[PDB]
């Protein structure tokens, strides 16, 4: 059953203010009175046993006008060290993440920041050093 | 498959409308509908034109219809995403009833709003109703007459 985008994102704002059982990921309107429902926070919280531990990570995401059947736009605020995100603007290059690069409609903002949390997780990027905590991007 | 209860309704629509309402399916997705609502005559959303959309979930009809405004709208019932406060799209859905009845009821509540419910416009509605008024008129030509 395929749901309208203006549905679909009523359906991800309800379940962002539900939330996940743990915290781990967190998602919310950016202006809850944003009728077009577009830019959206992300907060990621950074996974055990990992260069990433414990750090509170705030990102930006855009779903456009024809999401979900397009990816959405994704920007770290916190500054990570991470394969695919710019150390300088904090973007993520849809490319270098399965889940946007091989998007699929039936994905959503929980999915997109679940992926990313786990590939904190991998080999890759889990001994990445780190900026000082707390730092942002200009 | 796509349920005969959904097509049987989507011929009714067509073949028989709502007068001041406009309801269509989608090209591209027989469960969702755009529908327009003329503003009610005496209310006042008088002169306006109300973009609504309409969308029949799995469960449907066991499950309501999910129904947005997407005009913006000065009302007691609307919040501002353009969710609709209604009981028949809550408690009260049953498969006794079906999109004509929702969009008839829709129509009714912008022709004469009642304010009991909770929320600022209600709220103004009941104390202060004319200029609850005023701003639904000031709406109406700002943003449901283009």
């Amino acid at each position: 059953v395929k749901v309208p985008r203006n549905f679909r994102l009523l359906e991800e704002l309800e379940e962002g203010q539900k939330g996940v059982g743990d915290g781990t990921v967190s998602w919310g309107l950016e202006d809850d009175e944003d009728m077009t429902l577009t830019r959206w926070t992300g907060m990621i919280i950074g996974p055990p046993r990992t260069n990433y531990e414990n750090r509170i990570y705030s990102l930006k995401v855009e779903c456009g006008p024809k999401y979900p059947e397009a990816p959405p736009s994704v920007r770290f605020v916190t500054k990570i060290n991470m394969n695919g995100i710019n150390n300088s603007s904090g973007m993520v290059d849809a490319r270098s993440i399965p889940v946007l690069a091989k998007w699929q409609n039936s994905y959503s903002i929980k999915v997109v920041l679940q992926e990313l949390r786990r590939l904190m997780m991998s080999k890759e990027n889990m001994k990445l050093p780190q900026p000082p905590e707390g730092q942002t991007y200009n | 498959g796509l349920p005969r209860r959904i097509i049987k309704e989507t011929q009714r629509l067509l073949a028989e409308p709502v007068p001041g309402i406009k309801a269509e399916p989608d090209e591209s997705n027989a469960r969702y509908f755009h529908v327009v609502i003329a503003g009610p005559q005496d209310s006042p959303f008088e002169g306006g034109t109300f973009k609504l959309e309409l969308f029949l979930p799995e469960e449907y009809p066991m499950a309501a219809p999910k129904v947005r405004f997407m005009t913006k709208i000065y009302h007691p019932n609307v919040d501002k995403l353009g969710r609709i406060c209604l009981d028949i799209l809550k408690d009260k859905w049953s498969p006794a009833l079906q999109i004509r009845t929702v969009l008839l009821s829709i129509q009714a509540l912008l022709s004469a709003p009642n304010p009991d419910d909770a929320n600022d416009v209600a709220e103004q509605w009941k104390t202060n109703e004319a200029q609850a008024i005023e701003t639904a008129r000031a709406w109406t030509r700002l943003y449901a007459m283009n």
